[PDB]
Order: C-alpha cells, then structure tokens, then sequence
C-alpha cells in the first residue's frame, strides 16, 4: 500500500541529502584519508601528497589543482608496491 | 601495499563522486523560531559560519593537550596572541596572517621527522615521533574552513529599540521557547558547577585556582548577570584568559616529565578543556541578542523584589488572624 510510496520518498530524500552533502564535505574529507596514511607512516613519497593538501586547504584557488594533482601524487604507489 | 592502494582508490573517488554529482545536478534563519527541526536545519546549514572560532580555538586546545611539547608552545602563544584580541574584527586581520604561520610552521615540523638525553630529545623534536600530527593537521583544515568561510562572510545570509525577534522565551508558549530558556538562563548555573569539578577533579595547584573562580561567581553571578554586556564580557575574557594560563602552564610544566618531590606533588605532574569549552559558549551567548530579554527579566525581578516581601507578610498576617480566631474559638467552647 502506502508504504511502498513512503520507501521510496525516504528513498528520494536520502539520496538528495547524501548528494548535498557530498558536494558540501568532500572538498575537504578528501585529504584525510591521506593525511592519515601520511601519518601512519612518513616517508618522502608520502611528504609532496601531505604539503599539496596542506597548501591546497588555506587556499581554495589551488584547491582545483591539487584534485587534478591527486592522480599524479598517486602514482607513486604502484613504484612502492614494484619495489 | 594496501594502504597506499586504497589511498589511490579514495583519491579516485573523490572526483568520482564530483563526477556523479554533477551528473545528478544535470540529469534527474526567518524559520528557524517556528519549531527545534527547523532550527536544527539551520545549524547543519550555518554551523561553521556562527561558532567557527570557536571550534577552532578547542581543537587548538585539543592539540595543546594532546602533545604536550616543546613545538606545540608556539601553537599555545600564538592561540593566547589571538585571544588578547578576542574582537572578531581583529581576527579578521590576524586570520590570514594566523594561516601563513600554520602552513609556514607546519611544513618545518613535517620535514624535521624525516630528517641531548633521550627523554629531552623525545620531549622535543631533533635527531622523533609523529602520529600525533594528525590533530595538528586537523586544526589546519579547521582554521583554512573558517578562514574560506570568514572571507566568504555568506553575506547573502547573516544568519537598541526592537531588534530581537522573539525574545520572549521566559513565558515558553513553545517547546524551542523552553529549550532556548534552559540554554539561555540556567547554563551560567551549569558552567558554574563545570568550573568547580574541573578544579576538584585535577587536584593540582591550578584548582584551587578554579575553587576560588567559582566561590567568587556563586556568591555574585545572580548581580553579574545584572550588569551590562560591557563588565560582562570584561570578567569573562578574564575567566577564560585564566583559564588558558592554566592549560598552557600545564603544557609549559610537561617539560618536569622528561627531568624527572613536593614540588611534584604540589603540581601534579580533559576537565581543564570542558570548562574552556562551556566558557565560549557563555561568552557567544551573552554578546548574542536572544540573551537581552533574560537580563531584562532579571533586572526586572530585581526591582520586583520589594513586592513580595509585602506580600508574604500578608499571608503571615492572615495565617495569625486565623488561627487567633480557631483559639478564640475553642476556648469559648470550653468556657
């Protein structure tokens, strides 16, 4: 009955909340994860990952530029997992 | 490597998750008085905007006491050089200036782990731990949030003849008029009891200190809230500058850890954190618009005063003329 219809409105209505809040928090959840590993163990590979965010963080007008550099600075963990 | 792995694999997802936003988005408070759902709306939209300092200055704190060392002094000094400022306008100098320092000190302190007693050397940072960064860098996405925000200001939003909307919380025809009263009028006589148990829990010399704030407020509270926002916010900055000696004092004299009798015991080398958070609190709630009609009401029941006095001696009187007449009564029965 009805409660098919109010399944999916709560469906509906998480999904644009989970949405809003994606595009609102992400921006800045991005780099835990990477500070994160930085910290669980330092190494030179990890410093430029850590300092990009850091730097990108104060200033919003690099914050485009280290998402796009995020990739590059990945690169690196298919080199560590070779070696 | 799984770690790096699924570093990559969040940092993918970030963009991803942009990706499908921008494809959802393609395809497929004036209210905040009305009732608590719409006022809780209103902090998740507005939280950082109203009490972003604020956040920032505990999770400063929360670093404070989390390290414990001789790098995170400066964090303390400079967190002290931003208080004696406490006006926002000017942070709004400070602020940016507050960002280059952090971003200047932090890239030091993240470069001198990779790279003269062991204890020392452990106190302090030279050839070294570091895990605990993560609070530092915490407080660095922190203050960069309220940095973007405070430039921002939202100015679209902003969210003494009349200005207060519906100041009237102490009638409480609604259920936000009781909870906005409990936070508004009875929480003073909540920090009040915080500050007590934070100096009889820690039982080193700084509570006694606490013990003394606490016996001065309880017997004058009820006439400080009388007073103006001016002697208000006067005291309090003093409380909470206090308050931060303490804990900074507390960081200085970690040091007596790694050099290591009654000097000890008399310093006993969280609760000293809870009280600095109920502080800023009162503090943003006392300069705040909705707290002008309580100290109305109080001045209002200070010159009401005289009143019941006059009253209760009626009723005095009446309980006397009664039972006079019950006596006179009964011994007319029994003559």
């Amino acid at each position: 009955l009805d409660l098919a219809a109010s399944f999916s409105a709560v469906l509906t209505r998480i999904q644009v909340f989970v949405r809003r809040l994606l595009e609102l928090h992400v921006f800045k959840l991005v780099a835990l994860y990477t500070v994160w590993v930085a910290l669980k163990e330092v190494s030179v590979m990890n410093l430029l990952l850590v300092v990009l965010w850091a730097f990108a963080l104060p200033y919003p007008r690099f914050r485009p530029m280290a998402s796009c550099l995020s990739t590059v600075w990945t690169c690196i963990i298919i080199v560590c997992k070779m070696l | 490597i799984q770690n790096h792995l699924q570093i990559l694999l969040l940092l993918v997802f970030e963009a991803v998750v942009y990706r499908r936003q921008e494809h959802y988005r393609r395809q497929h408070r004036q209210r905040l008085d009305q009732d608590l759902l719409s006022c809780l709306k209103y902090f998740i939209n507005f939280f950082f905007y109203k009490f972003g300092l604020e956040i920032c200055f505990l999770m400063a704190v929360n670093v404070i006491g989390q390290r414990m060392n001789f790098m995170v002094i400066l964090h303390g000094c400079w967190l002290v050089a931003i208080l004696t400022r406490r006006r926002r306008e000017a942070i709004a100098r400070l602020w940016p200036n507050y960002c280059l320092f952090l971003t200047l000190f932090l890239l030091y302190q993240y470069l001198l782990c990779l790279g003269m007693n062991s204890a020392l050397i452990k106190w302090l940072y030279l050839p070294p731990n570091s895990t605990n960064l993560i609070s530092d860098f915490l407080l660095l996405l922190c203050a960069s949030q309220q940095w973007q925000v405070f430039s921002a200001e939202r100015t679209e939003e902003w969210q003494r003849g009349e200005p207060n909307p519906i100041p009237n919380f102490i009638h409480c025809r609604s259920y936000l008029d009781m909870l906005k009263v409990a936070v508004f009028r009875y929480l003073f006589w909540l920090v009040l009891v915080v500050v007590f148990v934070a100096g009889a829990t820690r039982i080193s010399i700084f509570g006694l200190g606490y013990l003394l704030a606490c016996f001065y407020l309880l017997l004058f509270g009820t006439t400080l809230l009388q007073k103006d926002t001016r002697a208000q916010l006067v005291l309090w900055d003093c409380l909470i500058l206090y308050n931060v000696t303490v804990i900074i004092s507390k960081n200085m004299l970690s040091l007596l850890s790694c050099v290591f009798c009654w000097v000890i015991q008399l310093f006993s080398l969280i609760w000293d954190s809870i009280c600095f958070f109920f502080l800023l609190l009162q503090r943003r709630i006392f300069l705040s618009h909705y707290f002008l009609h309580v100290s109305a009401d109080l001045k209002a029941t200070a010159l009401q005063a005289s009143r019941g006095f006059a009253l209760y001696n009626a009723a005095n009187l009446k309980s006397i003329n009664f039972h006079r007449q019950i006596e006179e009564k009964s011994l007319a029965q029994l003559k």
